[PDB]
């Protein structure tokens, strides 16, 4: 009569490291690296993402027409904009504290877009059609949705001074640009002065502007320039605009609401009807697991992204049949 | 391994047994069979199952992670952005892969020790009563039927009562 | 005759945790976290702090009148603000460069108040009495202490030029201001000049400021603005200040002296007649623990912040009476 | 726990014995008594109050560390400076954690290995001049008077000087 | 040590044995020599080496990595950039001091162990055959020449070729 | 007879330390930590440096006279500043985004200087002879080799207007200055205009630049400034500089390439006919252990850098005699 103690095994060939030995097989194990996902845009916590299709940042803000124009009310867990964004600036210039606006929006989660200068009241004396080839719609020559090009009615430019009153108690986002001709002739034919200024004050913000007039190398076919700011209107709190020239006045600026675990990311998946608690460039993960190697860039609950290809923790014994 | 029962003086695993990680075979002339020791086997997994779940809990989870931009008058920034983002990958794909490896080496040895255990408290209760045959195995000095070899299994073997039968025939 | 071998237990009930197990109690064991403070501000090796009261750092520097008057000369080894300054900028406007100023402080030990530019002997063909009701004190219209109004005198505003050579052996703080009526009938009436500039220069520093007027909304009552700026003067120099207009003169400089280990941290805790190595927002701590998880923001010699509850290292053995 | 002594073949502790961490327990005619081995509590000691010392050591003093000051359009640096301040407590909690479980593990299985090799040393001296009767005691063969007993604790037990009279009883 | 081999019942370590790192000392009338166990040294050398490569893969290349400038009013960044660089220097110096203590404690009772383990394969062949005399060393209750000492170190000991002038020498 | 299991011992003398027990004596160990270097600078990966001698970044960039001149196109691996760099800006002023041009100049493999504006061909109607005994030379006035310092001709200054166009097919780094003089009357003498502008201008660059006069504390004997700028002109693009005075104007350019792995370092060691892959101020490493306590600072593969004195991990066994 015998009794023997042995311990189990079975046809398992998974593998495990150790540090003393690689390549152990063992009967049981647990994969800790998740490495899948559906290469889908989806849904995160039941919230759709804000799309920009043709646009980037720069050309939805400022109403790019060769963008399909959005509703006027949009919530969004997270943004995104395709890597090939070619609508973005249309007229030439810079951006001023362009990535620390992208940095705002980032922590934003809906817009309302409303008229905050309407364009048959508020500019009686000026003229406000003045479109660019630059900014082509349908082959025709445009401009920004959102914003307005001022120049002079009837030979005159009188200083205009116009005025609005944060009553949305949320943050207003508005935007405006400067025009600078290339030539002093074409100053004087647009706003028939040539020492112009443009004022932007509110309760925190207070800058000036003045044009600056020099031939320079075309750009989009321009060899003027437009200059792009922005502020951050506080509920409650007023904006005052004064000029006697160049200025882009604003139409449309936007009531922002905050958010909570928002970005932005670029990507060229196609959006779905599905829904994720975490959100790659590349797709969307549906895992507990605690570690990813799919991308570094994760909105929502994520694993943690590492580089490595393999992390698998041995739950059973060394297999030996 | 650490305590040289697993590949050591215990050669190789049973396909046979498929209830447990740890267990016994008997030879008796009422058959054969395997059985595997319950008790060690669910505090081992119990264990176990505590080594994952405290991985796991130990990782936070990442939430919403994002790059920047900067303009081409930030490059030093820039270069700050992408050297905090690659420094933190490095000691996180650092601390995961040498947890798994530590972890892995202490899970493997954790399983030898519960063998050998088990092997000793059956070479404790026999005693002089059967012999050690090598390779993890006892042959009796006297019929052990299968109540005998429950009384083995559970820890209430009766050496006495097997020790005038065992010596005869141990002579 | 019988010899047995065991280990010892007792009647201790901590419980520590492993890999394997949780709650597992044990015969000795030693805490690593500390999670007990005094609730108390005290002296950091040997030296008290700069407590700021009603003023935040923007007010102490400028000399806001509503705040009590500090020592000439004070020695500390951290500033600590309360969580509701009220007392800051009281004339509306932007201070430059701010937050470089306050991180500069950081790093500073000592410092010594002395008239840069005596009040009665700087500016004898100025005014220098003006004030504002912003900067109220006692119910009475007042300015700042550290700085001085300059405006016109008998209908003229001459071409002022006056400077300062560091002989301190120390960097001297020079903080000015410069003043953009709303309108220019004021404009006139306080500078009698249109085009006024301030200019102020140093071996390493050179900057030109020229008014921008416009009508702003009210802050403070007040709908004019008042720019505020600074620079550290090296052991040697001199500072050149030139203006026909609009200048908010210095009177008040600040010798600064170099130290380390030092911060500036918000708390509404009192301070006592207590010592220690360590001492964060909430309290003191007095310990020779590695961890702590009392508060993530420390002055001195402390332990390192951890977000765990509980760190509890086992010395004996499992305890089985 | 991994060496089967603690918790084990050894069910239970001694609330009698408070001079040390592992010890003896004797009966003869002159008495009984719990003697603590000062060699192996002494050593384990050291080991012990050398592990919290380098736990200790290992973590530099914090020195001063307090925020920072953004205005409204460094946005972009404030993250940055909120996800450096962020990430490293991320590490040092998790080293700090792991390291507590990972130490406390080892602690637990050292002390296990002492009193099985304080019980191998035991068992090698007696050899056949007593039995095991389980829960780690020996049932001497012989009289073993205090003398006799403070060998065994000792080191330096005299097998040959009780070898006839431990056969005689042994039968 | 955790097993109780080194500096343990096997006091101090042989000089005389260069060819490996475990192995046998015999004594019969045919003479005396140090044979080094090859199958043990060997494994515990492809171990060890493993360990070594595994800590020096685990750790990256350090690339180019050089100081930024920053002018007067840049402290903030500054003050950053130096946050950043002196909080990664102290997690790898953490991380780096830490893996050599662990790894080298493990190491330690990893040649403990083996040496255990040895020791059980000879002790698990002799039986009865021989007895344990201390310090690791067994003598024989039989002639046992140069062959008879190859067949222990190869684990093909033929116990019944001498149970009986065993058993007649241990009377 | 007799056989006995046992365990190696030798005469080794090294030690490591545990967590449980320190100066273990043990038979085999392997150092991890680098301590040892050359203290040369040598080639990295084949390639020589660009030592910059007497000069810093800026003195070398502006063409300070004092350096020797370099070769017309130079290749490098890494930059060597010499700690004790007197030779810089040698006309005092500022050195706009200075610290940004550094880091650009980082990932720069190869520059070829090359004449943008020849001297005798590009400024007919101006002087171009200025000197200034701040940028003196062999005891004598002389200026920057890489600017003109342009001046009135016959009594006038007439508005400039140059430009150049990219066709090196890489970035080219064009730096300028912009002059201003302590008083009107040199302004006037100089530049014969008083409301004088410099203007540049390129696709992606636009600024203008206005002198602001006023005395100055004597800077190297000079109560005048020079500001000095720069901007990177893409491929094919064009730069345009126009003004009627001020202008410290370009003469000498650099076509720059982009490489991988460089970096800036300061070093007091001397170049050697040695090759290295790893590279710190202090001398060269050639080591393949992971860790190295020599200097954070690094160049190439090399190892990690930590504070710790010693890194042992033993391989045999612990040693007893
Ligand atoms: C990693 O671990 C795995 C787990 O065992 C190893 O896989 C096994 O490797 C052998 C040899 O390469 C495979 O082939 C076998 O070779 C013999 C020799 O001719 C042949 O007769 C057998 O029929 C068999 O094909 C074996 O299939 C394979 N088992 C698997 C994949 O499940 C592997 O070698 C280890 N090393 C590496 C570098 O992957
Ligand atoms: C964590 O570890 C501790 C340490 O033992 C555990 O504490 C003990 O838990 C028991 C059960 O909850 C407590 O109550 C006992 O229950 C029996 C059942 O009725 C009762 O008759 C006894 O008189 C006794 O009250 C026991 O007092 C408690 N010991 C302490 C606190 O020192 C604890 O259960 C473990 N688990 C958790 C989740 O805390
Ligand atoms: C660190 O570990 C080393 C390794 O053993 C220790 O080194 C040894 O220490 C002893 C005592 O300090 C040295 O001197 C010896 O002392 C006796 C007493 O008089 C003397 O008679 C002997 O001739 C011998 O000189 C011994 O030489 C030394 N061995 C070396 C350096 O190889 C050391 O003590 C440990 N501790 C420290 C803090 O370093
Ligand atoms: C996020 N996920 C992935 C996590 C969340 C936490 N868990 S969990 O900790 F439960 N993982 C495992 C996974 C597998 C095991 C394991 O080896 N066996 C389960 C118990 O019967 C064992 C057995 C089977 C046949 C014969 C003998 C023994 C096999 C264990 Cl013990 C734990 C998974
Ligand atoms: C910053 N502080 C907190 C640190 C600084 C470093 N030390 S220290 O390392 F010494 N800590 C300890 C704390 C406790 C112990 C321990 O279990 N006992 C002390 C020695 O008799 C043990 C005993 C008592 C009765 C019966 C049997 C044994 C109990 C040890 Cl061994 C070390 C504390
Ligand atoms: C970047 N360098 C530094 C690395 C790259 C990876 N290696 S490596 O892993 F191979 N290092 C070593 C270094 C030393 C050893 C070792 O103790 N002995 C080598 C094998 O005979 C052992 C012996 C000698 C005489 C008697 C008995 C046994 C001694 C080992 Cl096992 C590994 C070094
Ligand atoms: C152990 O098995 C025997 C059968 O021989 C049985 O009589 C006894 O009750 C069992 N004990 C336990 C605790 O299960
Ligand atoms: C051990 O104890 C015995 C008492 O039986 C005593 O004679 C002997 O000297 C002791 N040896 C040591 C080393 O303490
Ligand atoms: C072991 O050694 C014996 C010598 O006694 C020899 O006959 C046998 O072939 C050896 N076996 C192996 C596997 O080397």
């Amino acid at each position: 009569d015998t009794i023997c103690i042995g311990y189990h095994a079975n046809n398992s060939t998974d593998t495990v490291d150790t540090v003393l030995e690689k390549n152990v097989t063992v009967t049981h194990s647990v994969n800790l690296l998740e490495d899948s996902h559906n290469g889908k845009l989806c849904r995160l916590k039941g919230i759709a993402p804000l799309q920009l299709g043709k646009c980037n940042i720069a050309g939805w803000l400022l109403g790019n027409p060769e963008c399909d124009p959005l509703l006027p009310v949009r919530s969004w867990s997270y943004i995104v904009e395709t890597p090939n964004s070619e609508n973005g600036i249309c007229y030439p210039g810079d951006f001023i504290d362009y990535e620390e606006l992208r940095e705002q929006l980032s922590s934003v989660s809906s817009f309302e877009r409303f008229e905050i200068f309407p364009k048959e009241s508020s500019w009686p004396n000026h003229n406000t059609n003045g479109v660019t080839a630059a900014c082509s719609h349908e082959g025709k020559s445009s401009f920004y949705r959102n914003l307005l090009w001022l120049t002079e009615k009837e030979g005159s430019y009188p200083k205009l001074k116009n005025s609005y009153v944060n009553k949305k108690g949320k943050e207003v986002l508005v935007l405006w640009g400067i025009h600078h001709p290339p030539n002093s002739k074409e100053q004087q034919n647009l706003y028939q002065n040539e020492n112009a200024y443009v004022s932007v004050v509110t309760s925190n913000y207070n800058r000036r502007f003045t044009p600056e007039i020099a031939e320079r190398p075309k750009v989009r076919d321009q060899a003027g320039r437009m200059n792009y700011y922005w502020t951050l209107l506080k509920p409650g709190d007023t904006i005052i605009f004064e000029a006697n020239g160049n200025l882009i006045a604003p139409m449309y600026a936007f009531a922002l609401s905050r958010g909570f675990g928002s970005g932005i990311i670029t990507s060229n998946a196609s959006m779905h009807e599905c829904n994720t608690k975490c959100q790659t460039p590349l797709g969307a993960i549906n895992s507990s697991l605690p570690y990813q190697n799919i991308h570094p860039v994760t909105i929502g609950e994520c694993p943690k992204y590492v580089r490595s290809a393999k992390l698998r923790m041995v739950t059973g014994l060394r297999n030996i049949p | 391994g650490l305590f040289g029962a697993i590949a050591g003086f215990i050669e190789g695993g049973w396909t046979g047994m498929i209830d447990g990680w740890y267990g016994y075979h008997h030879q008796n002339e009422q058959g054969s069979g395997y059985a595997a020791d319950q008790k060690s086997t669910q505090n081992a997994i119990n264990g176990i199952t505590n080594k994952v779940n405290t991985v796991i809990e130990k990782m936070n989870i990442q939430f919403t992670a994002v790059g920047k931009e900067f303009n081409k008058l930030e490059k030093r920034m820039e270069n700050l952005n992408k050297k905090v983002d690659d420094g933190f990958l490095d000691i996180w794909t650092y601390n995961a892969e040498l947890l798994v490896l530590l972890e892995n080496e202490r899970t493997l040895d954790f399983h030898d020790s519960n063998v050998k255990n088990l092997y000793e408290k059956v070479k404790s209760q026999l005693k002089n009563n059967a012999k050690e045959i090598g390779n993890g195995c006892f042959e009796f000095y006297h019929k052990c039927d299968n109540e005998c070899m429950e009384s083995v299994r559970n820890g209430t073997y009766d050496y006495p009562k097997y020790s005038e039968e065992s010596k005869l025939n141990r002579e």
